[PDB]
Formats: structure tokens, C-alpha cells, sequence
RNA sequence: CCGACUUACCAACCCGAUGCAAACUGCGAAUACCGGAGAAUGUUAUCACGGGAGACACACGGCGGGUGCUAACGUCCGUC
RNA sequence: UCCUCCUAAAGAGUAACGGAGGAGCACGAAGGUUGGCUAAUCCUGGUCGGACAUCAGGAGGUUAGUGCAAUGGCAUAAGCCAGCUUGACUGCGAGCGUGACGGCGCGAGCAGGUGCGAAAGCAGGUCAUAGUGAUCCGGUGGUUCUGAAUGGAAGGGCCAUC
RNA sequence: CGUCGUAGUCCGGAUUGGAGUCUGCAACUCGACUCCAUGAAGUCGGAAUCGCUAGUAAUCGUGGAUCAGAAUGCCACGGUG
RNA sequence: UGCCUGGCGGCCGUAGCGCGGUGGUCCCACCUGACCCCAUGCCGAACUCAGAAGUGAAACGCCGUAGCGCCGAUGGUAGUGUGGGGUCUCCCCAUGCGAGAGUAGGGAACUGCCAGGCAU
RNA sequence: GGCUCU
RNA sequence: GGUGAGGUGUCCGAGUGGCUGAAGGAGCACGCCUGGAAAGUGUGUAUACGGCAACGUAUCGGGGGUUCGUAUCCCCCCCUCACCGCCA
């Protein structure tokens, strides 16, 4: 809860400042963070997912959810039902922790990090990344798995356009570009 | 000679509708309609059996009415 | 949050070069030794040193005079 | 008509019985309910028997 | 010929053709050319009406079709008894009532529309006649 | 919306009263308070009625919403009830959970003299 | 690789206008039918039980229709 | 043979070698109850990831879903998850529906005993309508009901069932 | 002597980028060489097929002709054997 | 008695949408925290509990607004029962019933019980 | 062992 | 006229809902022997595709379809094979 209380003390009277919004409550403000493994090789065997599933429980200190097919697709071979997938909610100070260990060990830990992009804000402040590799957190070492698994962030938050998503999250020095 | 058909078929007539109609006194037990799905709903004094069967639950003049927001159609034993 | 199925979750420390040390609640137990931190990231000198496109004429007119 | 027919057997020593079916295919293990038995007027553990 | 792409059936029962019709005003062009009568058409005589109007105007002006040959006509074949089913879709029929609009053209002047429409009735069975858009 | 599928959840068990004829109990539930009312078996007119924002209530509590508040609510909705006559009832939860403060009340309704 | 343009060559969705439907319906009659009350009329014309049957090859005409060619003194139904 | 729609003429019913489709099952949970939930499709962003897996938001508002054909129903959901379970109970049944009949169907309520639920209550199979075969003969278990001098027994009867 | 320790490896060096030297009026098509980086295929090769009987085969370097420059070719030389 | 709000209804779009505006004493809402009751096929998001620092941003409520949705005559037309007629695949006459669509227009609901708050 | 034409 | 079966890469041939863009073979291409060829022996092999060409499009007679999905399932068109097209 340290970046909460970071957005608590210096971002509420920064964004209230260059938004120049009449009320506190009208502030944006983030609410959850979904970790997702799309691992649609599971089918293969459950390993790859119990396994993918068990590396993800290191870096956010929760079980994941087990996904599964919403429908059946001929073209992925798949059936409604079965296990394709992982998810992870973070809210509160489990949010908060995440975040401050991602933009200041995971982020710098990328290979050939240059930036993020301004332009994944899905029209409506919420922000979605994906990352290439599990190893960029330290969660994971590096001598005991075998294969690079990838996962994709989506940072879920109650601005309403897509800009005061932008300043939020560079009020909270968000490695743009 | 020669040529043959596809369409022959048909099923027997279920006597469905509508048994006794509105202001018709009626005994506990008797069936007002028999339906398929619930064209009609159960109101007061009335059962809905297992195949959407209204039976009156006791005796009384039937009173057919519409109600709710959804504009259904309800049936009512009135006291007799 | 339940009880049993979620991993231990402890404040441990990372320390890094710049000499950034940050107390995170991770999954790791132990203390952890970093590399880079945002703080020591070259994203603030170093990505501007690194497009560095250099000129075509100024090698002409580098490697002689007339 | 795959869907075998049994009969469930009361366990109260009376020899009344359900008659039922099942897929014997799908369901291997043996079918025990606890239902009414008329003689004795009470629930009773009824276990899967054979038709004969 | 003008058919429907695809049915819901294949057949149709032979109906009847009572009451009056509804496309009685000149609604898109300026000139129409209003049935008069009653009966059915079909799309060979709309197209052959189309051809007529179209060399009569010598493709000059815009010509509207009101009408749309959707009903499918059965025969039974030669020495065939009339049981062993209903015959096998041979055309597609449009029913007229008296007031329908049967076509519309302008861009042209009146009196070659009379004259192309009155080709076009040389081609169909039902009695036609000849009308103008009016005002309301 | 959640006031919705709070109404979604309540809305079958008020028509099953309602054509139970039942005289009935409605309960309300907020943060800060909570509600208590009686209805005839007609749903369009009240018997007794008793709450957290009576001031006869509320000043002989430490706060308006907790458990204790709602069995001072169920006490005294239920010797109004029976002052008034009305004995039997059918609780409705009105889309609650049976917990807490609505089991609170409900167990102090069952003790002063109701019949659920 | 990026595309440059233009050409409308067709055209989704959407919008406006216009038609069609036995197996379409956000509408919806007349009649008919069921029930109730009330007069007048009618040789109980009504129902129940019992004795005795015959008949179950129909026809045309009107109307509503299927089929056929809105062909047949054709065929099959409803009704008179 | 059975089911669904039209033909069928706004009650029921209604024919043709008339127009179109299905059934001869499934389920020990896909039943019961309690608690909770609400789709299809599309738009945008996003590692592998692609027309199309999984994730987040938005539009949309049932265009989805219903074990299977069609019709009628379905948000209080009859649709979808989870917990506990066996009411997929036995004897009866006022009263009606439907058939020429055999027969078929609906059914509140009563007695016993049971499950869920805090309780009110719900449960006598499944959203409903197809998934079926009379009698005879014979088989199996139970039952003193009968038992050709008497006692038994055979055999028969009754109940369940093949 | 030390090192690697069975891996596509400290094997292999292709390819490509950059920086250069030299020859030569002149190295774009179209030279050789050096430096840094890059680090493909390849883990002994199907049917088939070739050479060799002793200083031979195999393997190791050296020189010359041609030639401003430009050989893994050619012609010669010895080493181990 | 007036205003406001909450709960439960009646009625089921003249009652719904949209657009703009507006409310925080109370109520409501968001909201703070969660060792606990209880909960998440992960997550105090929901459910739940303990509360009351803040805000009316959202939601909700209220006011206004005819972009819709909706309602909707009169007259006519279509149809049709009976009787009659014709040029009889279809129409007409007498008489009785009489739509739908559309038009004018209406229209930004009305109302009951209880409780609380502020005024009177 | 059998193996064609030019 | 009606009935029954059916339409597969160059050809033959498997295959009657889940690497069957398809076995296997013959053929075609490449190689090797031969003075040259054949026969041999070994090695490969459908068509338009383009994103850079990795892997989706597609096609089991043509057209339609449904199942999440068809080479198989169904529906129309035809084409072909076997039977019936009788009595007067
Ligand atoms: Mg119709
Ligand atoms: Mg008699
Ligand atoms: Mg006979
Ligand atoms: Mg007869
Ligand atoms: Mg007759
Ligand atoms: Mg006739
Ligand atoms: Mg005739
Ligand atoms: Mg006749
Ligand atoms: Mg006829
Ligand atoms: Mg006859
Ligand atoms: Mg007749
Ligand atoms: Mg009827
Ligand atoms: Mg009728
Ligand atoms: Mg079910
Ligand atoms: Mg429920
Ligand atoms: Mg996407
Ligand atoms: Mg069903
Ligand atoms: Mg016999
Ligand atoms: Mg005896
Ligand atoms: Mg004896
Ligand atoms: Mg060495
Ligand atoms: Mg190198
Ligand atoms: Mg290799
Ligand atoms: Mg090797
Ligand atoms: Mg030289
Ligand atoms: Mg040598
Ligand atoms: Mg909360
Ligand atoms: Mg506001
Ligand atoms: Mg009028
Ligand atoms: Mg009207
Ligand atoms: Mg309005
Ligand atoms: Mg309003
Ligand atoms: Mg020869
Ligand atoms: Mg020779
Ligand atoms: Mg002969
Ligand atoms: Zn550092």
C-alpha cells in the first residue's frame, strides 16, 4: 500500500490539478489488475498449464484461476469446457505491491527495454500489456524451468476517457516511452 | 407409371384450448385449460399442473384478467 | 483471502546496484540482489544516447580534407 | 435400448423391490438408494439386484 | 428473369386473388403504369415489358419495377394422374390487383413514356392505363 | 443494479406470499440502519413497523447498524406485533442473505413471540 | 516492405422510401362457440334408461378452401 | 404406429398417394431442494495467438440457451453454477378433460414415513407435447388366501415383476 | 605444460554489417587481405562410385610459373609415415 | 398541513428512453477497515461483518426539455352476418357490425399505506 | 541362374 | 418415368464426423548403372495463392447446406451401373 498511499498524498492533488475536477470522487482511480496465461497447448497435457499455473503463483502470491473454454472451436481443437487457460485478480495492497514490483524491478529486468506504448489504452482508460517472458520477475528462477512461458497484464482502473488513465499512470511514473 | 412422396405424416389432434370461460362457476378440481407452454398463468385460487394444466384449486366463477408489467394473461376463481 | 492454497507471501528486501534497497512482500523468502533498478535504468540517459543515427556526409568529411 | 433394467432390493430382509434402468456401460458401480418400504413403513437402504 | 434467391418453402398453395391493391401512387419516378385489371403475371412478361420500355426509350431516364414475381406455379406433367403428389415448380407468378403500379419511369418526357408503356402492355395480359405523380 | 438483483433475488419468494395470502415481514437492510415492517396479506398497507431511525431505538444504541440494533428492531417490531395482535408471520429476507443482522433480527422476533 | 493515388467496379452495416407470405405477426374484426339472466312462443320439442332397427357406395348447388390448368357433371374436407 | 406446424374456414374436431420435419431414446444426475448467477454477437486494447481459444472494458439486451424435431412457453427464469440429498416415495384421491370402447391424462387434498430449507414452503421424476405393444401362455420372488378323505404338498389365486 | 570435457560445444566457419590496408588512372557491377562483431548448414553422408602395393597411400607445411594486383587450381619440394 | 426521502404496493410505456440541469441536515449512495460471523472453483469485486473520515463523481431521486418511444380520435376504406342480384376465377345492392394503417391531436404519469427528517 | 535393342 | 449405388490429387486404389490438403502402389521429376537407352537402384512428389511465403484460403462429381468442426452427414443439379417401364 505504499504507491497507495503515493496516489492518496501527491496524485489525487496532482490530477485534481490538471483536470481541474469539482469533486475527490471524481478522480480516476485503479481498481483491479488481471494476469492472464492464455495456454491453449494445454491440451497437450495439464502439466503445461499446472506448471504455468504454479509459476504465476510465485510472481502474485494467489492461486490462479483455471480457465476454460467459453465455446468449442474446430480450429484450436477445442471443446466447451476444458481447462485453456489462467487468470489472476489483484485488488488492495496486493495490487499495489505488484505494481510497485513491476515499474521498478520487472520492467528494467525486459530485454531491450525502450518504452511502453501510450497507445493500449482500450478507448476507455484501461490499460493492457503483455509481456514475452515470465523470467523479467525474480519470482521465477531461472535454472528450474525449461520453457518461456508468456503472460499479458491488464490494468482495469475507473477513468473514464483513455488520457486520465494516461496521467494516472504517469503520476505514477509509468514507463511510457 | 411411376414417382412416390415424402409427406404423409401427421400427428393427432391434442384438444387443447380452453374448457370453461369466464363467469362459468366450476368445481375444485376442474381443468379451465389445457395448454402447452403458459400462454396463460395461474392466479388465485388456481394450480398450474406439470404439463402448464390450469386446474381450479377451489369452486367459483372463473375471471380471466391481465396483469403485471408484461402484460400476461391470469386466471381467477372469484368465491362462489 | 483463503487460507491454505495461496503460496507464502513475506517482506523480504532487494538491494541493487545504485544501492536501492526495497523492502517488497514477495513469494520468494529470501533477500534478493538486483541488477537494475528504475532508478539505475538507463531509460533516462541512455535510451536518448541510443538511436544515434550519424551523418553520411559528416563521415565524408571526416576521413579527408580537400 | 442399451439402458439395462434392474431391480432395487430392500435391505430390511423383506424382499420387496424398485424395478428401474441404468446404463451399465457409463455406471459400473452399484446403485443404492434409501427409499420407502411399504411393509415395514420405513426408509430403507435399497441396493441394485439383478432382474432375473 | 427475376426469382428469389433462396425460399423458406418450396411450393405454395394456388391461394386466391381477391381485394384491391396497395402500391397505387407513383412513389419514386414520375410516370406509372397502374394495373387496371386482376389475374397474375409472370417474369417472363415483366422482362419482356422491360425490354420494350427500355429500346423504346433508348436507355433515357431511370425505370422502377413495383412488382416482384415470388409465387411458385406448379403443373403436372403430360399423362400424369392427379394424385401421387403436388406437381414440380415450373415458373414464378406476381398477383396483380386492380390499382397496383406495375412500373415507373422518368427522366424522359410523356409522350415517350406513353409510348414505351403502351409497348410494355402490348406485352402482358392485364389491362393497363397510364398515370403521373400527383401532388398529395 | 446491485439494487436490482437485490429485487431480482427478493421478487420470487414476495409473489409466493403473495399467493400464500402471508401476512408478512419485511425486512430492509442498510449500512447504517435497519427496517422492519409488517404487511397485510394485501402488500399495500403496513401493520406495525419499527427501525434503527426511531429515535426510541437508536438512542439506546451504540450504532444503528450493527447486530444488536437489529435484534432491538426485531424486539420491538414483535411486541408491537403482538400489542396489535398480529401473531404469525412470514419473514422476508427481501433479497438478504439469512445472516447477520437479518438472522440477528429474525432470532429476536422467533424469541419475543412470533411464529416463523 | 510501406504503399501512391483514383474509381467508384462492387458493396457490408446503418438510414429513408416501397412491396409480398399457408407453415411471418409489435395489430385485429364479422360470425361462430361456451356460460349466465330475462320475456313471448313451441303438442317436451330436452335428457336418462330399456325393446327393435336400418345405415356406414352418396349426389349436385351456394360459400370458405386443398389438389388439378381457380380445367372437368373431376377429386378431398368444413358448412348449409 | 407415435410426435410438431400448415392445410383447419379466430372454441374443439376435421380429409386427400396434400405441403414440410422428426420418434422407436437418454439421465442415479441431465431428478429434488436451498443459495447464487444471466446470454448471443460485435467493438477496442492485449505475449506466444493466428478468422476464431483465454483476459479487461464498452456496445448490445436474449437476436442465446432448452439432452433431441417443430410449435408454444421460459428473467420470479423452465436457462447457468455450487451445497445437501433420493419425493425417480407407498396407500388413496374430491373433481374434471379426453376418447365408440379398451383406455389415456390432469389433479388439490388425506394417512404414513422422508429430503432440502432458519422458516414460510417445495418435492408423488425431467419446460411441456414423441421414446411404444392388448390378451393368452409361461417364468421369478413374496403372500397359508385356496389345498378334490384328513394333514401337508403339487397346482392355482392375489401383490410385485420379466 | 596448462586448458576445454561430449554439448552443434572454447568444434565448424559460412553469411552479413561496420571500420581499414594495398595494388592499380580506376577495386560499384567485379580484387585480395586485416580488425571488431556476426556464428548458417554440418554430428561422417542413399543407390552408386574413385585412388593406391612402400618411402606408397594418408597427412603436414614450403616454393615457383602466370602476374601491377588477383588461387582451394597447376607444376615442383621436402617432413612424418 | 406543506416539502424532502426510504420501504411496500396498485397500475403496466400518456407510466419508457434520450438530452440538459439539480440534490447531501436527515435518508440513501459511494465510501474506511477487516483479527473476527461469513465468503472468493484466485480476489473483502461480490457476499458478509465492524464502522462513519470524506464525497455527492457515479448510481439514485427530483426539475425541465418534444430527439424518440407511446397513446390516439372523427370521417372514410378494407372486411363481413343475413337477404337479394350480376358481365359470376370476381363484384354489386338493401341492412347490421366495423377494423388495421394513417391524420389531427395528446403526452416528460397518476395514486395508496407506514416511517423518518426539515419547516410550520 | 536371367537379363533386351542400338 | 419410377427404384436401388455411386461419383476422390496423372491413373488405380484406401477410406462411411476429429493430421484423411488424403494411404499404398503405378505413373511423373532427380539421381545412379549403360558406349547410349530400357529394364534397373535410390531419392522426391497436387493446384492458385500471398502475408515473407511460417501457414490459413480453397477444392472427394457441381451447388447448397449443419453439427465446434465434414472427404464421410444431409440436401438440389446432373453423370454413370443394376431392376422395373406389364395386362389389355
Ligand atoms: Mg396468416
Ligand atoms: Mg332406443
Ligand atoms: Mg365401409
Ligand atoms: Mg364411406
Ligand atoms: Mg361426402
Ligand atoms: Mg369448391
Ligand atoms: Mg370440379
Ligand atoms: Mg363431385
Ligand atoms: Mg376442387
Ligand atoms: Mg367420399
Ligand atoms: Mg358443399
Ligand atoms: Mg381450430
Ligand atoms: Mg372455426
Ligand atoms: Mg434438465
Ligand atoms: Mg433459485
Ligand atoms: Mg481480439
Ligand atoms: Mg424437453
Ligand atoms: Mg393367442
Ligand atoms: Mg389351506
Ligand atoms: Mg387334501
Ligand atoms: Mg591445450
Ligand atoms: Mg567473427
Ligand atoms: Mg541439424
Ligand atoms: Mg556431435
Ligand atoms: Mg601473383
Ligand atoms: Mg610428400
Ligand atoms: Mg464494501
Ligand atoms: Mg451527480
Ligand atoms: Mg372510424
Ligand atoms: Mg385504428
Ligand atoms: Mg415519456
Ligand atoms: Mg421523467
Ligand atoms: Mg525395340
Ligand atoms: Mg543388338
Ligand atoms: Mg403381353
Ligand atoms: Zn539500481
Amino acid at each position: 500500500a505504499k504507491l497507495h498511499d503515493y496516489y492518496k498524498d501527491e496524485v489525487v492533488k496532482k490530477l485534481m490539478t490538471e483536470f481541474n475536477y469539482n469533486s475527490v470522487m471524481q478522480v480516476p482511480r485503479v481498481e483491479k489488475i488481471t494476469l492472464n496465461m492464455g495456454v491453449g497447448e494445454a491440451i497437450a497435457d495439464k502439466k503445461l498449464l499446472d506448471n504455468a499455473a504454479a509459476d504465476l503463483a510465485a510472481i502474485s502470491g494467489q492461486k490462479p484461476l483455471i480457465t476454460k473454454a467459453r465455446k468449442s472451436v474446430a480450429g484450436f481443437k477445442i471443446r466447451q469446457g476444458y481447462p485453456i487457460g489462467c487468470k489472476v485478480t489483484l485488488r488492495g495492497e496486493r495490487m499495489w505491491e505488484f505494481f510497485e514490483r513491476l515499474i521498478t524491478i520487472a520492467v528494467p529486468r525486459i530485454r531491450d527495454f525502450r518504452g511502453l506504448s501510450a497507445k493500449s489504452f482500450d478507448g476507455r482508460g484501461n490499460y493492457s500489456m503483455g509481456v514475452r517472458e515470465q523470467i523479467i520477475f525474480p519470482e521465477i528462477d531461472y535454472d528450474k524451468v525449461d520453457r518461456v512461458r508468456g503472460l499479458d497484464i491488464t490494468i482495469t482502473t475507473t477513468a473514464k476517457s483513455d488520457e486520465e488513465g494516461r496521467a494516472l499512470l504517469a503520476a505514477f511514473d509509468f514507463p511510457f516511452r | 407409371a411411376g414417382g412416390s412422396t415424402r409427406n404423409g405424416r401427421d400427428s393427432e389432434a391434442k384438444r387443447l384450448g380452453v374448457k370453461r370461460f369466464g363467469g362459468e362457476s366450476v368445481l375444485a378440481g376442474s381443468i379451465i385449460v389445457r395448454q402447452r407452454g403458459t400462454k396463460f398463468h395461474a392466479g388465485a385460487n388456481v394450480g398450474c399442473g406439470r404439463d402448464h394444466t390450469l386446474f381450479a384449486k377451489a369452486d367459483g366463477k372463473v375471471k380471466f384478467e391481465v396483469k403485471g408489467p408484461k402484460n400476461r394473461k391470469f386466471i381467477s376463481i372469484e368465491a362462489e | 483471502m483463503k487460507k491454505d492454497i495461496h503460496p507464502k507471501y513475506e517482506e523480504i528486501t532487494a538491494s541493487c546496484s545504485c544501492g536501492n534497497v526495497m523492502k517488497i512482500r514477495s513469494t520468494v523468502g529470501h533477500d534478493l540482489n538486483l541488477d537494475v533498478c528504475s532508478k539505475c535504468h538507463p531509460f533516462f540517459t541512455g535510451k536518448q544516447r541510443d538511436v544515434a543515427t550519424g551523418g553520411r556526409v559528416d563521415r565524408f568529411n571526416k576521413r579527408f580534407n580537400i | 435400448g442399451i439402458r439395462e433394467k434392474i431391480k432395487l432390493v430392500s435391505s430390511a430382509g423383506t424382499g420387496h423391490f424398485y424395478t428401474t434402468t441404468k446404463n451399465k456401460r457409463t455406471k459400473p458401480e452399484k446403485l443404492e438408494l434409501k427409499k420407502f418400504d411399504p411393509v415395514v413403513r420405513q426408509h430403507v437402504i435399497y441396493k441394485e439386484a439383478k432382474i432375473k | 428473369m427475376l426469382q428469389p434467391k433462396r425460399t423458406k418453402f418450396r411450393k405454395m398453395h394456388k391461394g386466391r386473388n381477391r381485394g384491391l391493391a396497395q402500391g397505387t401512387d407513383v412513389s419514386f419516378g414520375s410516370f406509372g403504369l397502374k394495373a387496371v385489371g386482376r389475374g397474375r403475371l409472370t417474369a417472363r412478361q415483366i422482362e419482356a415489358a422491360r425490354r420494350a420500355m427500355t429500346r423504346a426509350v433508348k436507355r433515357q431516364g431511370k425505370i422502377w419495377i413495383r412488382v416482384f414475381p415470388d409465387k411458385p406455379i406448379t403443373e403436372k406433367p403430360l399423362a400424369v394422374r392427379m394424385g401421387k403428389g403436388k406437381g414440380n415448380v415450373e415458373y414464378w407468378v406476381a398477383l396483380i390487383q386492380p390499382g397496383k403500379v406495375l412500373y415507373e419511369m422518368d427522366g424522359v418526357p410523356e409522350e415517350l413514356a406513353r409510348e414505351a408503356f403502351k409497348l410494355a402492355a402490348a406485352k402482358l395480359p392485364i389491362k393497363t392505363t397510364f398515370v403521373t405523380k400527383t401532388v398529395m | 443494479d446491485k439494487k436490482s438483483a437485490r429485487i431480482r433475488r427478493a421478487t420470487r419468494a414476495r409473489r409466493k406470499l403473495q399467493e400464500l395470502g402471508a401476512t408478512r415481514l419485511v425486512v430492509h437492510r442498510t449500512p447504517r440502519h435497519i427496517y422492519a415492517q409488517v404487511i397485510a396479506p394485501n402488500g399495500s398497507e403496513v401493520l406495525v413497523a419499527a427501525s434503527t431511525v426511531e429515535k426510541a431505538i437508536a438512542e439506546q444504541l451504540k450504532y444503528t447498524g450493527n447486530k444488536d440494533a437489529a435484534a432491538a428492531v426485531g424486539k420491538a417490531v414483535a411486541e408491537r406485533a403482538l400489542e396489535k395482535g398480529i401473531k404469525d408471520v412470514s419473514f422476508d429476507r427481501s433479497g438478504f442473505q439469512y445472516h447477520g443482522r437479518v438472522q440477528a433480527l429474525a432470532d429476536a422476533a422467533r424469541e419475543a413471540g412470533l411464529q416463523f
